[PDB]
């Protein structure tokens, strides 16, 4: 299996980069991505270039630090995983791969394919919790959950935090991990004391942060890796509308350090 | 000598006496007091938050991009505690009697009994912080048994009990950022602890994007980096885990305890090819149908389904027949790495053995079976390419987890006075073996109700300020570290890092991994120095120190990977008996079990940094037992 | 669907006295079957409703009661009994006086139900 | 010769120790037990559906025509409890002391 | 509800006539022994609830055979048969055995006796005499 891939190459963050190619003879069709991306490295460095630079913690897809844009689509060709999961048995000999990093005003460039995702925890940071201090906790089985509720809250907070969803909407813009974490704040009731105010919180931080808006094109559920639906979407809508209604007033922005 | 500051009296009030008889920090004074927390698990995340929300200044620290990455995100698991919500019979006293048997004998009873009895106040915690645990149909919550436990006492997420909690954690880290109170510092990892006057009152970081060294200072320092199973090439750790801040720590003078204690995990995916070091955790929860063979021929390129049932070598059953194929993880283990080691493997490398699961799909019914298993046998699928429900499994044990680390006493404070050590980066109370479930419950024990009040106390004890960061100790430590960095930049020699890395992971696997006996010990000892001079001779890391230079990190981990194997390796060899995960070949009854040695070995063995990595001193903690009975 | 040994203290959650005094008039039904014997289309609503109002006013009752009305709903049209013309005989023998207003209460409780698109699960078939 | 098996110390932990040291069944291995109970009353339908909660495999029986036909049904006075929600003097010991000295002295203690 | 209660039975109302009273048995306290398991003397037969001797003493309190029954049924039961059950192998018997046959066939002959008999005296006759 004979790879032939086209990875972008970016010194830093205010130095242009520029696509380089680097054409591979032996790839193992059951190795992943990234074990690929390593012989590389390994390779480069025999030679004497400089090492390709991407961020990977588990390979499990479960930590969300994987952040490559295979071949026009986030997380590469399949669907509903990272790219610490997929593998080679996906592509094809003699094939042309194309590496990006993900491209948004909030995630700058630091390396090859390495951004900055610190607008996430800035994001988290306005609002994206509930306000409860340690040892004031009362007994577990205080407040019921229906089981759907809390089925439904598992689900939408599943999301990794990897970013996928900014780089595969057209507008760069972050929706759908705003709503993934206003729906799973806001199906429990631990949720509802502040949930009002914690949606026009966190989506005046992204508006405040530099992300696009949604045109509800819908791209971004179509790579999420944990399948985040569109209907967080619809929740955060309503309770955007609900809470300005209620006349709520964002609070002041969270700069940064 | 080693002071383990425990409690008196009966076991049900030692901690409530103790936390009585410690001093207070008025919550005026405490915002005039500074903490470095190095880590961000859910222990380090746990601490943060607490210790923000109590007022004082920390400082938090990750090598990830975000402080939500961390190995404490992996853990499929539940989480225990002692509820007794199904009325099954748990208990406080059950749980730390469950939790200092499994351990065989080798913990302090008094942590063990803390740990039991905080955790009902983890969960309640962690329930009210949103944590999306399974509920029943009325609405109360839902329990499990942790496949083989007595009692049914584990909460769960779905399949991310240990993401849930630490995003937890992690929220409310962010909620203490967000109000000023911690400053969390991303990207950079510690490389150096500075101890003023014999008080450990500062670091030195390099920030890994841009290159920068820098000092920091504070009163008290807290160590939450995780384990260092990593030592070992081939783990089922993240593929940043380390053991620098520990052996940093260590070698400024913390004593480091039963550094030999480690874990293996017996169901992992096999590697596919000597370029991966990354072993994807399964369940326990197979092994159940059992069926672990391998072909009789040494050499078949039959279809594992083609292999007629009279010619499957199905060890494990003509071996040990009397636990009924469900032998202990160790023993199975133990077989699969010897018959892989024989040259009968396999998977690509030679590298596995088979796991059938086709007798329980006759036997079985295929919903039954896709119901219990159907998340494990996608997630192999999309890793391995093959269908479970056709064709076998493949598996191969991995070091998993390290009980040892950090020696602390009941203060959670390290021999170094002021470090604080906290989740697996210490001793602790795991003894010779972890329960399963049990490192998230300690993790979250020490970071949200233990820490706070041994912090508070010590800190009561001094007084705040004093320390700056232009002491001639920062500038030795940075000169220090500037000197290691620009050593390594300057070897260029041939080998790459993980050359290195895969060589000492190999020889530490096969001679200090599952089964060790006196003289792969003593070759290993022997070998260890020779890897490190060529290491640091013939090592090739690439680029510069003032850039994004991974090449350079992974270096580091190595050195110190390098230097803690022998440590290591010595105290395997030094406990002569078998004990929980340390397994010794010359101790072991005829069925393949740990014979233990109660009348000379029942002690926590804490190693003193002398100048030499060859004889390092050993001081022996004594372990007195008197509400559970060695038997 | 609460288990053994996993309820909370007594007075957690707080009932009002008129909601408990309405639990309790629907909550005392005795079985009889004179309901579905009066009426004259044999229909079990009587019975169907008073359980269902029962555990709809009490708090402990919230988490599955939309789903609750229309499996038990769905079982009496599996074993046979008909359907309610609004007559109102049953109320009129029920020896405990188990008012028609609980029939009221299931029939918004099923149409809430249906607007949340809640199914019925499968029938309890017999031994 | 019969034995009573009641626990040993403070009358407070007696049942603690003893259900600390009695022993007990994986919930795996529950469901190759079969358990007979026969009668459906208070006594009888709680057993039966905690041990079904449990695991094991519950058989039972009643005379009448529906569990809930079986006596008891018809019990008119309340049901006594140690909560001392009214303020009032009222405590576990209390209720212990009470209902031993109401029997005249004629059953054990630990029960 | 007593008054009206005694009205609907009786048929006189409370409040202009006296009422008439006559006492009767109401409860049982004896029964079969158990030990602090539960167990009678037989192992593996267990007795709760009014079946049983327990803890009532020569003398039941108000409102506690309601909470005894409900005590044995949910809280002390199921310790105590886990208990017992996991000292013993499950499974192994049948019901094809002698003993299952002998006690059939005694069913089988008494119900046939009593079937039988075909005296003068109605049952109940025999039951008021013995009352
Ligand atoms: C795959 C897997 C599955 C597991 N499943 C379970 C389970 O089911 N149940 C269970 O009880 N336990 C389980 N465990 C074990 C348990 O989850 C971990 O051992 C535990 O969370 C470790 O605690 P920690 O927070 O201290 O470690 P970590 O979470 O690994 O802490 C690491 C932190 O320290 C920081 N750090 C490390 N080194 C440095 C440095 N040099 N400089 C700066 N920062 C540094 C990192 O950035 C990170 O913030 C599992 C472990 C693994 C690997
Ligand atoms: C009118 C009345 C009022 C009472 N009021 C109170 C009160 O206020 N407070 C209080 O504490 N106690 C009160 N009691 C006592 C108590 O409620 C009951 O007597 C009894 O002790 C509790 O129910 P149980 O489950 O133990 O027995 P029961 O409910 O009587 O158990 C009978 C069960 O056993 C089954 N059964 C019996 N024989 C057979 C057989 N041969 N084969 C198969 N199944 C069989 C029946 O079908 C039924 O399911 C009252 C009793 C009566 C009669
Ligand atoms: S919503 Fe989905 S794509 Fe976006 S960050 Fe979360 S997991 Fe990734
Ligand atoms: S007639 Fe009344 S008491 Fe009898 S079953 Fe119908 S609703 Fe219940
Ligand atoms: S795809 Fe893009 S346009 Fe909006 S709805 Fe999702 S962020
Ligand atoms: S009388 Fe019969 S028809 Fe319906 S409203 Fe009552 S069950
Ligand atoms: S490395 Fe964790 S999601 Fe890829």
């Amino acid at each position: 299996m004979k790879i032939t891939l086209k990875i972008w190459r970016q010194k830093n963050r205010n130095t242009p980069g520029e696509f380089k190619t680097y054409v591979m003879d032996n790839v193992n069709p059951d190795m992943s991505f990234l074990e690929m991306l390593d012989v590389l490295n390994e390779d480069l460095m025999s030679r004497g270039e400089e090492p390709v630079a991407f961020d990977h913690d588990c390979r499990e897809g479960i930590c969300g630090m994987c952040s490559l844009m295979i071949n026009g689509v986030a997380h590469g060709p399949k669907n509903a995983i990272t790219t610490c999961q997929l593998h080679m048995r996906s592509f094809k000999d003699g094939d042309t791969i194309t590496v990006e990093p993900w491209r948004a005003s909030a995630f700058p460039i630091l390396k090859d394919l390495v951004v900055d995702r610190s607008a996430f925890d800035r994001i988290i940071q306005a609002g994206g919790y509930i306000s409860v201090s340690t040892g004031s906790a009362p007994d577990a089985n205080t407040i019921p959950v229906s089981k759907v509720a809390a089925d439904r809250a598992m689900d939408a907070a599943a999301c990794i935090g990897c970013g996928a969803c900014v780089a595969a909407c057209p507008n760069g813009s972050a929706m759908l991990f705003t709503a993934a974490k206003v729906t799973h704040l806001a199906l429990l009731p631990q949720g509802q004391p502040e949930r009002y105010q914690r949606v026009v919180n966190m989506v005046a931080q992204a508006d405040f942060e530099g992300f696009g808006n949604c045109t509800n094109i819908g791209e971004c559920a179509a790579v999420c890796p944990k399948e985040i639906s569109l209907e967080t979407i619809a929740q955060l809508n309503r309770d955007l509308v609900m809470a300005a209604l209620r006349g709520i007033e964002p609070n002041t922005p969270i700069v940064p350090a | 000598v080693l002071d383990s500051k425990v409690p008196t009296g009966p076991i049900e009030q030692r901690w409530d006496k103790h936390r009585f008889e410690m001093k207070l920090v008025n919550p005026a004074n405490r915002r005039k007091y500074t903490i470095i927390v190095v880590g961000s698990g859910l222990a380090g995340a746990s601490a943060a938050a607490t210790l923000g929300e109590a007022g004082y200044n920390v400082l938090c620290f990750c090598y990830q991009d975000s402080p939500r990455r961390a190995h404490s995100i992996a853990a499929q698991g539940g989480i225990n505690a002692a509820k007794n919500y199904r009325n099954d019979g748990d208990s406080i006293y059950r749980l730390f009697y469950d939790t200092v048997k499994g351990g065989d004998f080798r913990a302090r009873e008094s942590n063990v009994y803390r740990l039991a009895q905080v955790s009902v106040n983890i969960i309640d915690q962690c329930v009210a912080q949103g944590v999306p645990f399974a509920r029943e149909y009325g609405g109360l919550l839902d329990n499990r048994s942790f496949g083989g436990a007595q009692v049914a006492r584990t909460f769960y997420a779905r399949g991310q009990t240990g993401q849930q909690l630490l995003l937890g954690a992690y929220q409310a880290l962010s909620r203490q950022i967000a109000a000023g109170t911690v400053k969390m510092f991303p990207r950079t990892e510690m490389l150096d602890l500075v101890v003023v006057d014999g008080r450990a009152r500062g670091i030195i970081t390099r920030d890994m994007v841009t290159g920068k060294i820098t000092r920091y200072a504070a009163d008290a320092v807290v160590l939450a980096t995780g384990g260092y199973g990593n030592v070992f090439y081939l783990s089922t750790n993240a593929k940043g885990c380390n053991a620098t801040a520990i052996w940093r720590a260590h070698r400024r003078g913390a004593f480091f305890g039963n550094p030999c204690f480690t874990q293996i995990h017996p169901t992992c995916i096999p590697v596919s090819g000597e370029y991966q070091s990354k072993l994807t955790l399964m369940s326990e929860s197979l092994r159940n149908d059992g069926r672990i063979w391998v072909p009789k021929k040494k050499g078949d390129t039959r279809r594992p389904q083609d292999i007629p049932e009279s010619e499957r070598d199905y060890y494990l059953e003509e071996r040990y027949p009397s636990f009924g194929n469900l032998v202990p993880r160790d023993i199975a283990s133990r077989a699969a790495k010897q018959v892989c080691d024989e040259g009968r493997g396999v998977g690509p490398g030679g590298l596995g053995v088979y796991l059938d699961f086709a007798d329980a799909i006759k036997r079985l019914g295929r919903q039954k079976i896709a119901e219990r298993y159907g998340n494990l046998f996608d997630m192999y699928k999309q890793i391995t390419g093959e269908d479970p429900y056709e064709t076998p499994m493949r598996i191969y044990p991995a070091v998993h987890y390290t009980m040892g680390g950090l020696w602390v006493d009941y203060n959670l404070q390290s021999t170094i006075p002021g470090l604080f050590v906290i989740g697996e980066a210490n001793f602790s109370d795991h003894g010779a073996n972890r329960l399963g479930a049990s490192a998230l419950m300690q993790g979250l024990a020490d970071g949200y109700f233990i820490l706070p009040y041994t912090i508070a106390n010590f800190l009561a004890q001094v007084k705040p300020g004093g320390v700056s960061i232009d002491r001639p100790e920062f500038a030795e430590a940075e000169a220090e570290i500037n000197q290691r960095i620009q050593r390594l930049l300057s070897i260029r020699g041939k080998r790459t890092v993980d050359s290195f890395h895969r060589e000492l992971g190999k020889l530490m696997w096969d001679k200090c991994g599952m089964a060790r006996n006196a003289a792969g010990l003593r070759e290993a000892l022997q070998r260890i120095p020779e890897i490190r001079a060529e290491f640091w001779e013939n090592v090739n890391v690439p680029g510069e120190a003032n850039d994004l230079n991974q090449a350079l990190e992974k270096a580091g981990r190595v050195a110190d990977f390098l230097e803690l194997a022998e440590l290591m390796c010595l105290d395997a060899l030094h406990r002569e008996e078998s004990c929980g995960g340390h397994f010794r070949e010359e101790y072991q009854t005829p069925d393949g079990e740990a014979l233990r040695n109660d009348e000379q070995f029942s002690y926590v063995a804490a190693w003193e940094f002398t100048g030499d990595l060859a004889k390092p001193r050993l001081h022996k903690e004594p372990l007195v037992f008197e509400y559970v009975k060695p038997t």
